[PDB]
């Protein structure tokens, strides 16, 4: 149905939501950077559990 | 200032001990910021000879990117370079001069008497 | 941080690639979809600030800021679609552009971890307002205005660089936690007091303080809609954002050499008030009002304490959203008259029925009518003023007293009275103006149940 | 005739043409296609949603993990017969004053 | 009771039977009466019916707690790392103190209404424990400016004893 051109017109409507869920990328992939003290402050450090390997990601 | 340090060959862009060094990784955001640029540049110069900006001669602003991106990546192994000379002999230098460098006492703020203004 | 950036900047290709026609829907769309992510952001925790990097952190003085201006940006879209409808593409195009700029600027500078990064949008939010006033103003000493308008603030912004950078020099880095734990008492020293003036006079043009003033009648009078709304409910407000974050290190010193400037705006706002109750122009007596209640905020600011903080966030907010309704209030007024004195349409109500009810609880809600968080602005100021000093209630409560005249003076004048009979080219109002003129109120009342979204970090 | 100028044009009236016209632009179908966007995209996801988003926000400030360890703290405290709270913060025994 | 009595002493109500001798009947008995029958039992029969539902899934949630962490007094100059943990204890326990005087002025207003005309001197109890807790609560956090830090009330608590003990000093003369 016309697809042709409501492509045409109607393509800029993705660009924002990508935009979105590509900030969330750069905003999980910024902290992992930020490691650094992961489960180190004694307030938050605490044992380890059995299978999970990182308390916050 | 590093204009005259011991080793310092003229007119060498990247000398050849700056390659001891983690060269900037191909998508670094300094990087594609440079891309930026060169792209920025294509809109404009199909702009001035009245082309059809964004869809004018893809040949055209398809080089700007590469050749900023190049010229970009360079000056960053360039860049690091300094910074890391600049902090290298730096250190090299605070052990040679330990008695200008005191460690200064480690007290805690219950000893601190840091006087208190009240807002009233 | 990133989640709210990259959609505000990825939205300009949009713009600039849509179609011919559909530039101010898909611009709306998702305008109001970046407000959406904006307020997922307005949580806060207890007290470490919500931190995400080197570069950005957000906190519970500076979430309540972003949403209202990730909120606005619909805003001067729908308020400036009638007066750029017969503009060639293009420049629709770039008016939108400069827009999006703008706004993208305030949710940089508002989230900005270190002062300088802080500062160096702080004035970049300039040059898109300039472009807005100069080009698109519809007046003739727009070119004054404009003049008057940014060198004010450069006069005052210098100052800050010079002592911004001397404290990079002086005490390493200028990250916003940074300073607040490694604080230390400024001396009394006659170079710290130079040291206070230069960081504090910045921020103190920003927001129209009594004598340095004279460019906000000039700025928002011959401004178009959409530059009065962005300049008068989030620009007079970087400089409210500064003080709460740069007086961290200007105590004690604070104390003494608050002196000066709180006697020139409290007397300022008794003054200002005054110039409203005798104004002939309605977009100028709106500007002077925004002088009224931002001069009531220099006192909150500087007072520090934390109701007074408290106080000022409340105000920070309510104000802007106040302020830029009645200046959509005027602009949905002028084109139908094609003028701005006040007198000149009379008698609007008899002819208008529901702009008649906008610019009521408009003019109710400037009027700090408790429960709206106007009143809780002002009046939590009040109480920690008179705290401070038993004497300013009288200047405090006299602000009120005359807020009170001038405020109904353009309800009676234009709203109330008898209908001009000259003019006839009054249309039913567009369900646009209507649309907008809820869009602001609304969410001003939903904001009441919720005052602890508002209230800020002190709170 | 100072300069080879046009008269200023008149205020048309979108009524006049469409007498539906909502005020957002000429073309009657986008106009009315903007209705749909800005009260849709306007009062129904933003404000409705956003609302109860924000209304029912998860634990903001600690307004009620404070007050149920003060009830725990202060129910602790009065048991053994010591002042409720203390008008000292950081206990003066560990505190090394100068002189 | 959902909350605790201990937290919210409730002195317990002295009710007095009714006995009335004029013949004429008592309306307020008629009213409270019908009321029983057309709103308290409906709203009692929804609220067996809501409450029975609840616990036919019920799904749980539990109270955070942070161990003890070294405060300011003891943290080293300078030294952010431990100035953080340092600071967000200090500012915890200024929101549990905030609540200890929110707690002991509702139990306060909670006198006003419960003695009435007796309200002067029957809880005068409650506003001593008022006076301590203001008293108290001035000391610690009072007068900390709006930029309120624990190093500030480190710094205004230092002066306390400063001046006490230079008093205790002129006091044995
Ligand atoms: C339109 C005019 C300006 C509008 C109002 C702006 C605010 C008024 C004051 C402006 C001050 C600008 C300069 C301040 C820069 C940072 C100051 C700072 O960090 O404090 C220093 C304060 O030191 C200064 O001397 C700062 C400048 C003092 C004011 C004199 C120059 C500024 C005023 C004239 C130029 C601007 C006015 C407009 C001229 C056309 C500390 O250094 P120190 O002196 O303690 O250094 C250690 C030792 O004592 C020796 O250095």
């Amino acid at each position: 149905m016309n697809v042709l051109q409501i492509v045409r017109d109607h393509w800029v409507h993705i660009l924002v939501p990508v935009g979105f869920v590509f900030g969330c990328y750069l905003d999980r992939r910024s902290d992992e950077k930020l490691t650094a003290f992961r489960n180190k402050s004694l307030l938050f450090k605490r044992e380890l559990r059995p299978n999970e390997e990182v308390t916050w990601k | 200032m590093m204009s005259g340090r011991p080793g310092r060959v003229p007119l060498q862009f990247l000398p050849n001990e700056a390659r001891s060094l983690p060269p900037p990784k191909l998508t670094d955001p300094r990087l594609v910021y440079m891309g930026f640029l060169g792209y920025c540049s294509g809109l404009i110069d199909n702009a001035i000879r009245r082309r059809p900006v964004v869809s004018a001669g893809l040949h055209r602003q398809l080089l700007y990117v590469t050749s900023f991106v190049f010229f970009g990546y360079y000056l960053l192994k360039r860049q690091d370079y300094m910074y890391a000379l600049r902090d290298h002999d730096m250190f090299a230098y605070v052990k040679s001069h330990p008695e200008d460098f005191p460690e200064k006492d480690k007290k805690t703020y219950g000893e601190i008497l840091e006087e208190f203004h009240p807002v009233r | 941080m990133l989640k709210i950036i990259i959609p505000t900047t990825m939205l300009l290709p949009m713009t600039w690639m849509s179609k011919h026609n559909m530039i101010w829907i898909n611009a709306t769309v998702h305008s109001l979809l970046i407000s959406l992510i904006s307020l997922s952001l307005l949580n806060q925790l207890g007290e470490n600030s919500l931190n995400f990097s080197l570069t950005f952190f957000s906190d519970s003085l500076s979430a309540p800021l972003l949403v209202l201006t990730t909120w606005l940006l619909p805003l001067m879209l729908m308020a400036s679609q009638s007066h750029l409808s017969k503009e060639t593409t293009t420049r629709k195009k770039l008016y939108i552009t400069m827009l999006i700029l703008l706004q993208l600027f305030l949710i940089m500078t508002f989230t900005a971890t270190e002062l300088i990064l802080f500062y160096i949008l702080f004035e970049a939010t300039l040059v898109p307002t300039l472009i807005i006033i100069t080009r698109w103003g519809n007046q003739t000493e727009r070119l004054n205005a404009g003049l008057y308008f940014l060198f004010y603030t450069l006069a005052g912004s210098l100052p800050l660089l010079v002592a911004l950078v001397y404290i990079q020099n002086t005490t390493g880095s200028l990250n916003f936690l940074i300073i607040h734990y490694w604080s230390h008492p400024l001396s009394n020293s006659w170079s710290n007091i130079f040291m206070w003036l230069a960081c504090i006079m910045a921020f103190m043009v920003k927001m129209p303080l009594y004598g340095l003033h004279l460019w906000l009648p000039k700025a928002h009078v011959e401004a178009p809609i959409a530059g009065s709304m962005v300049l008068a409910a989030v620009l007079l407000k970087l400089g409210g954002y500064g003080m709460m974050r740069i007086t961290t290190i200007l105590n004690p010193l604070t104390n003494y050499m608050a002196y000066p400037f709180l006697m020139l705006s409290m007397w300022g706002m008794i003054m200002t008030s005054s110039i409203c109750l005798r104004q002939t122009d309605l977009k100028s007596l709106i500007a002077y009002s925004s002088v009224s209640h931002m001069a009531l905020v220099i006192v909150a600011i500087m007072i520090q304490t934390p109701w007074s903080f408290m106080g000022a966030t409340a105000l920070m907010i309510a104000h802007g959203l106040t302020s830029s309704m009645l200046f959509c209030l005027a602009n949905t007024n002028y084109e139908r008259v094609h003028s701005r004195t006040m007198i000149l349409a009379r008698g609007l109500q008899t002819l208008l029925p529901l702009m008649a009810t906008w610019w009521l609880m408009a003019s109710l809600t400037n009027l700090a009518l408790p429960p709206s968080i106007n009143l809780i602005g002002e009046l939590f100021i009040i109480t920690a003023s008179f705290s401070w000093s038993n004497i300013t209630i009288i200047l405090m409560g006299m602000n009120m007293m005359i807020t009170a005249l001038y405020s109904l003076y353009m309800l009676i004048t234009t709203q109330r009275g008898k209908y001009t009979h000259h003019i006839n080219n009054i249309k039913a109002s567009f369900t646009r103006e209507n649309a907008l003129m809820a869009l602001h109120i609304l969410p001003l009342l939903l904001l009441t149940l919720n005052p602890k979204m508002i209230l800020g970090p002190l709170y | 005739i100072r300069l080879q100028e046009d008269p200023d044009p008149e205020d048309e009236n979108l009524y006049e043409k469409n007498p539906d016209s909502h005020g957002y632009d000429k073309d009657p179908i986008v106009d009315l296609w903007n209705m749909r966007v800005v009260f849709f995209f306007g009062f129904s996801i933003v404000l409705v949603l956003g609302s109860t988003f924000v209304a029912y926000l998860p634990d903001y400030r600690m307004q009620e993990w404070a007050r149920r360890e003060a009830e725990r703290l202060v129910k602790y405290r009065e048991a053994n017969g010591l002042p409720l709270m203390e008008s000292n913060c950081f206990d003066p025994n560990k505190i090394q004053l100068p002189e | 009771d959902s909350w605790d009595k201990d937290v919210y002493p409730e002195p317990p109500r002295r009710t007095p039977a009714p006995a009335p001798q004029t013949s004429l009947p008592n309306p307020v008995t008629y009213l409270t009466k019908i009321f029983d029958l057309l709103v308290d039992r409906p709203v009692t029969l929804a609220r067996e019916f809501i409450e029975q539902q609840h616990a036919k899934n019920r799904y749980y949630y539990y109270h955070r707690e942070f161990r003890r962490v070294p405060d300011i007094t003891e943290c080293e100059e300078k030294d952010i790392l431990c100035m953080f943990e340092a600071e967000m204890q200090w500012r915890r326990d200024y929101k549990v103190d905030q609540e200890i005087v929110n707690i002991i002025q509702e139990r306060l207003k909670a006198c006003q209404q419960r003695e009435g005309e007796s309200y002067r001197q029957n809880c005068a109890k409650e506003l001593e424990q008022f006076t301590q807790v203001s008293k108290a609560f001035q000391d610690r956090y009072s007068d900390l400016g709006a930029h309120y830090s624990a190093r500030k009330c480190l710094a205004k608590q230092k002066q306390r004893m400063l001046a006490e003990r230079k008093a205790a000093k002129e006091a044995a003369a």
